[PDB]
């Protein structure tokens, strides 16, 4: 066994999952005067519970389609990582139990953070179990001499760093500053951006590192390095949880007049995009991925219930955190409430971008299994052209099949992995505005970034649709 | 349970160990046409076997000392990592199996590389098992949020970057290039060196990354970048295995006239300090640690035997590699009475003990924490109500708690305490690569030191009269972009 709070189903082939239902763990000092106890998690993530339902919906769709895997069923075992390495390792130790009563896991759909993904892959690669991530994008995971069984449905960050350099060069600036998160996602990206910007003759004034668990003194020190600079453009490679304290402190001091360039990790985060921070973070220009279509998904999301869903263990806490009640086994829950009456990121969305990667990964695994199913003798990828046995399939055979995958998605495009298990994708450039009728922060698309074009003709920006600092139509000046 | 070859002993308390007996694993691409099998390690490491013997010597010395933990016995289980993450992870999975019929491990002497140490600590901190490292010096391991039970007996790498910047400023240079290894040891150190340099008005021309498994194209690109530059001083944060291919490629192209600044990982490596490379890597200036004295270490080293060291399983391959003979269960059969003094190998070819002393101190730290556990009185304990831990039923977190509060004197009269981050502070020694007039090998000569207990600006001391700038020159080179 492992963590108690989980969602699982019984089937012929079992799949794993790792989602961040909580934002982090609680800060409790340990003087180790008595026996240590397991740490708890603090903040609920309504957007992270929408990604799990995508995998569940995809599996349930596969089980009902006779063309994909007839006479077979799929199960799952999905755990919560709370965006922490230790909890992810504790969950993973149960995935590889029998390989060293416990069903064997064929594949695991990866985690979000790059630091968590490296730790999980270091353990999964021992037994050659494939792992498909949907959000990890650090160039360090492309090394096949260390990460043997890692795959992606999301591109890495070198293109995005080059795009930031191109954007800066397009608007004729040469005096900028940089801020990055102290993890495996922030440092490589900001290093690549620095390498790109030095070639184009752009001067960088300062460079600082931030973290979610930073104390008061270093946050104060970082704040009064921005205040002592004539640079208006600041480039940030971080996530919302790692950036929240700095934004709070800057708002507390009422620092205005800067231009923020946001990476896709926090270019759409609900933690930073809040109406009371708009006079500091308004006018941000950021990146977003390309959205896809999953018909029938919203109907599947809208039917969740703490009592009807017996296979999902996270439904009770979802209900409690939604309606602010307590389930009888703070008011009591009648169980007859309506989800639509509460505005939360669960069904308050405009596009499916990360949640379209989970669906795509699940179909990747399904199509690899289908190819295993229909191997005619003498046409296999194994020794002497022999084929695998679908009744006794193994994880390494699934890995060979995913290494050689080439299938079509529901939108008519082709999906296939390159030599490093990576992909290629278009980028979308958005701008932060203010809703006149409601006051919420609205993302407006103002261009894109082609990746299949020649090196120099990749960026398109329509400046006529950009508001600078949220109110002005004039391009600012940053030159020293 | 675990790997096959190991060194093992029985006792009341079990310790763990991880040493790189091999330099690396074999580079065979794996096709999935058949079931994957275990990979094999290729190159033997005679220096890593000397570190393994220090732990055994310390344990045996403790077991015979009535003044330290009497009426108790210590055991061990030592594995080989081949400086690869997967092997160390298998060993660690062996270590924690019943900590969740197997004796429990209460402490582990950590790994050598920073990536391996990080991967081991990620899993060891789950069960609150203390881990004392002797060679990992990355600054990313000082984060107590992620690494909860990590200790080390070697200082981190901040002062080395500061000292390199100080040296460059002292010799009046403003045009350098940087090369680093693509791991957790090279990147943070080289980043720290860049910041200190810019604050000191030093311009950097190029920056490159290298690895042990780089292909021809990357090495050729790095070589092309180096020789299309007018910078003479090159700063390298790497180790010998990660630097060897680039050095070989540079040597075969006959590239001379460069000044190398070496970190402690490769400033004394036998893979780089070869007489055949002297016309390229001669005159290097590097850093070394302070040395200690172990009164009877060499006598213990000299008595190894493949038929008498029952508890040691690496002695057989050590003998076969040393004497180039094949032991009967075409290489000649080993006679069994062959002296180890005839063969010149780094096993007993040393001048100072620096990392072996670190292993020694790592073992005595745990011994003294256990002695503190044993010799306490009620009402004065470190626990909730002053209660003392039971020595018979001791647990790992109690040992970690006493390690966090350790304070004891070593055999050299100094004090050993761990700070809030589990770190030590130490001096540095600055050395220079010469050519031996008699033997013809490379001789490391001390020409200065770095003091960490002084104030900023008065930490570096250099004696310029003892420096040979390329093994033969006596004048400081010129490394400015443009003339004054
Ligand atoms: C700020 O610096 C940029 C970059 O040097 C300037 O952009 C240049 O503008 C001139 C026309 O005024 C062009 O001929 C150059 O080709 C531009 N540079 C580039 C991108 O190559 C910008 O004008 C400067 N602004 C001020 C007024 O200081
Ligand atoms: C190489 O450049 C350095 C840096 O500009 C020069 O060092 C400076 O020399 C002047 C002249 O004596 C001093 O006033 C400065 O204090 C020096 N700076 C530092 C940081 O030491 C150096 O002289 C140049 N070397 C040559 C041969 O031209
Ligand atoms: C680090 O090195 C410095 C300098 O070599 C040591 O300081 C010296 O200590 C001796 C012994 O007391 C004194 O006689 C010298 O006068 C000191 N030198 C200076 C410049 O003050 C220091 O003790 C060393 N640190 C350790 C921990 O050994
Ligand atoms: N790729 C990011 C994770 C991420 C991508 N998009 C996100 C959106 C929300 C939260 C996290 C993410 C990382 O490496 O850490
Ligand atoms: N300090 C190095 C390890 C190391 C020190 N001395 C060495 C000698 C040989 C090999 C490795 C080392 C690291 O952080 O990784
Ligand atoms: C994938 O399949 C398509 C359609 O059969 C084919 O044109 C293409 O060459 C295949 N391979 C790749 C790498 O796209
Ligand atoms: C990316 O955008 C360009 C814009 O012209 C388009 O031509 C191309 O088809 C897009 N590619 C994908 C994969 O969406
Ligand atoms: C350790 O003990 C010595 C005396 O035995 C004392 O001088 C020293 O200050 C102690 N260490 C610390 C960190 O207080
Ligand atoms: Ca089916
Ligand atoms: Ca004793």
């Amino acid at each position: 066994y492992g963590p108690d709070q989980r969602a699982q189903k019984k089937g012929d082939i079992i799949l794993g999952g790792l989602f961040p239902i909580h934002f982090g763990v609680a800060a409790k000092d340990q003087d180790l005067k008595s026996r240590p106890e397991s740490v708890e998690c603090i903040r609920y993530n309504f957007r992270g519970f929408r990604w799990l339902q995508a995998m569940i919906f995809a599996i349930e769709e596969i089980n009902s389609s006779p063309a994909l895997l007839p006479n077979l069923t799929l199960g799952y075992r999905i755990f919560d990582t709370c965006n922490t390495v230790s909890k992810a390792l504790e969950a993973t130790l149960s995935f590889v139990a029998q390989n060293k009563h416990i069903p064997s896991t064929i594949a695991v759909v990866g985690a979000t953070g790059s630091g968590v993904s490296t730790a999980v892959a270091n353990l999964l690669g021992l037994f050659y179990i494939p792992q498909v991530s949907y959000a990890s994008s650090s160039r360090l995971l492309s090394n096949k001499n260390q990460f043997k069984s890692f795959l992606r449905t999301i591109p890495n960050d070198e293109h995005q760093a080059t795009a930031m350099a191109d954007i800066i060069e397009y608007f004729r600036w040469n005096w900028v500053g940089t801020i990055a998160a102290d993890d495996d996602y922030g440092r490589p990206g900001i290093e690549k951006f620095r390498e790109e910007a030095e070639e184009r003759d752009i001067c960088i004034d300062f460079s600082e590192l931030i973290s979610q668990y930073s104390d008061e003194e270093e946050i104060q020190h970082v704040v009064e390095v921005i205040q002592n600079s004539t640079a208006k453009v600041i480039v940030v490679f971080s996530s919302g949880p790692d950036l929240e304290p700095l934004i709070k402190e800057i708002v507390r001091r009422n620092i205005t007049g800067k231009i923020w360039l946001a990476s896709e990790a926090w270019a759409s985060s609900s933690l930073i995009a809040m109406p009371q921070y708009f006079h500091v973070v308004g006018g941000t220009i950021g990146f977003a991925l390309k959205a896809g279509q999953i018909p029938g998904f919203r109907e599947f999301l809208k039917k969740v219930h703490p009592r009807k869903s017996v296979h999902n263990g996270f439904a009770k806490e979802f209900w409690e955190e939604t309606f602010n009640c307590h389930l009888q086994e703070r008011p009591l829950c009648t169980g007859d409430e309506n989800i639509s009456s509460v505005e939360t990121p669960y069904i308050d969305y405009t596009h499916l971008r990360i949640s379209y990667n989970v669906y795509l990964a699940v179909y990747s695994i399904a199509h690899a299994l289908q190819d295993i199913y229909t191997c005619l003798p003498g046409r296999g990828l194994f020794t002497n052209g022999s084929c695998a046995d679908i009744k006794k399939v193994e994880a390494w055979q699934v890995l060979k099949h995913l290494r050689h995958l080439n299938f079509t998605n529901n939108m008519g495009e082709q999906v296939t992995f390159d030599e490093c298990g990576d992909l290629v994708g278009n980028y979308s450039i958005i701008n932060w505005h203010l809703s006149p009728e409601d006051g919420s922060i609205v993302f407006k698309e103002v261009g894109y970034y082609n990746v299949y074009a020649k090196k120099g003709e990749r960026l398109f920006i329509n400046e006529e649709k950009i508001l600078w600092s949220g109110f002005s139509r004039e391009v600012p000046f940053s030159n020293c | 349970y675990g790997p096959d070859q190991r060194a093992q002993k029985k006792g009341d308390i079990i310790l763990g160990g991880l040493f790189p007996i091999h330099f690396g694993v074999a580079a065979k691409d794996q096709d999935l046409k058949s079931r994957p099998e275990s990979v094999e390690c290729i190159r033997y490491n005679f220096r890593g076997f000397r570190w393994l013997q220090a732990m055994i010597f310390a344990i045996e010395e403790i077991n015979s000392s009535p003044a330290l933990l009497p009426n108790l016995t210590l055991g061990y289980r030592i594995f080989d990592t081949c400086n690869t993450v997967s092997k160390a992870l298998e060993a660690t999975l062996s270590f924690v199996a019943q900590n969740k019929h197997i004796p429990s491990t209460i402490a582990v002497v950590g790994a050598t590389g920073s990536g391996v140490s990080t991967a081991v600590a990620n899993l060891l901190g789950l069960f609150y098992i203390p881990q004392v490292s002797y060679a990992s010096s990355s600054r990313l391991l000082s984060n107590k949020n992620q690494f909860k039970s990590f200790l080390r007996t070697i200082p981190n790498d901040e002062h080395q970057a500061t000292a390199m910047a100080d040296i460059i400023e002292y010799f009046r240079w403003n045009w350098v290039g940087t090369i680093a290894a693509d791991d957790d040891y090279g990147r943070p150190g080289i980043e720290k060196f860049r910041e200190e340099a810019e604050e000191r008005d030093i311009c950097i021309d190029f920056s490159e990354l290298i690895s042990q498994y780089s292909d021809e194209e990357e090495i050729q690109h790095v070589v092309e970048v180096i020789q299309n530059s007018t910078a003479k001083v090159i700063v390298v944060f790497s180790s010998g295995p990660d630097l060897e291919p680039l050095i070989k490629e540079i040597v075969r192209r006959n590239i001379t006239g460069k000044i190398w600044l070496a970190s402690e990982a490769w400033a004394s490596s036998s893979l780089i300090a070869m007489p055949q490379y002297f016309h390229v890597v001669g005159g290097t200036i590097g850093f070394a640690l302070k040395a200690g004295q172990i009164p009877g270490f060499r006598e213990f080293l000299k008595k190894v035997h493949p038929r008498k060291s029952v508890h040691n399983g690496f002695a057989k391959e050590f003998w076969e590699e040393t004497f180039n003979c094949h032991l009967q269960e075409f290489r000649p059969l080993c006679t069994g009475d062959e002296n180890i003094s005839s063969v010149e190998t780094p096993y007993i070819d040393y001048t100072h003990l620096r990392i072996s002393y670190n292993v020694y101190l790592a073992v005595y730290s745990i011994a003294h924490a256990l002695q503190d556990i044993y010799t306490c009185l009620p009402g004065r304990g470190l626990f909730t109500n002053g209660s003392c831990a039971d020595i018979k039923k001791v647990e790992a977190w109690q040992v970690l708690k006493h390690l966090r509060h350790l304070n004891f004197t070593n055999n050299m009269g100094e004090q050993v305490t761990f700070d809030e981050c589990g770190d030590l502070v130490g001096n540095y020694s600055i050395i220079n690569w010469h050519l031996s007039p008699e033997d013809g090998s490379i001789v490391f000569k001390e020409v200065g030191y770095y003091n960490v207990y002084a104030k900023k600006g008065e930490r570096l001391f250099i004696n310029e009269e003892k420096i040979l700038w390329s093994g033969f020159s006596r004048e400081v080179p010129f490394s400015n972009c443009s003339r004054d």
